């Protein structure tokens, strides 16, 4: 009676544990991958991250400058 | 890095215009009217090549 009205079967806890373990393992793998990607992006500068501004080339004036040699 | 190429002193020989600034100013308007074509060719070459050595002729 106690088992029938207060508890469930073993398979429920078993499969809930499986799902929880899958989620946690995926999160750990993602954390490691994110750290490695951050290291590579900061070292190389070839990714979307750690982009530091340079002078906009639209500010340059392309006209004759009263002197032939610029 | 590299060697700067310079024309020989013979390339820089030409019969100089040996009149002073007042004589040039007195005839400046007629000189601009009559000698426009070579002057404009030279100035276009000077502003396009951006190199004195490319505009000697
Ligand atoms: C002959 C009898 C011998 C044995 C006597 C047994 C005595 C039983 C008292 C001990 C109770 C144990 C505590 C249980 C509370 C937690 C369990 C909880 O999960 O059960 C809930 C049920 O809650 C219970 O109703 C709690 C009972 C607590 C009340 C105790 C009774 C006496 C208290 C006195 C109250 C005040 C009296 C008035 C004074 C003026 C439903 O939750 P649920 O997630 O769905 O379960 C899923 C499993 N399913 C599928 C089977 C449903």
């Amino acid at each position: 009676w106690i088992a029938r009205t207060f508890y469930d079967g073993p398979e429920k806890n078993y499969e809930k544990t499986m799902a929880i373990l899958q989620i946690e393992a995926e999160k750990a793998e993602l954390r490691l991958k994110e750290l490695e990607v951050r290291r590579l992006m900061r070292a190389r500068g070839d990714g979307p991250w750690y982009q530091y501004p340079t002078i906009d080339k639209a500010l340059i004036d392309h006209s004759p400058k009263t002197t032939p040699d610029n | 890095p590299g060697i700067v190429e310079l024309p020989t002193l013979e390339d820089l020989k030409v019969q100089e215009v040996k009149v002073s600034s007042s004589v040039l100013k007195a005839a400046a308007h007629h000189y601009g009217a009559q000698c426009d074509k070579p002057n404009k060719e030279f100035m276009l070459c000077r502003w396009e090549e951006k190199d004195p050595r490319r505009c000697l002729e």
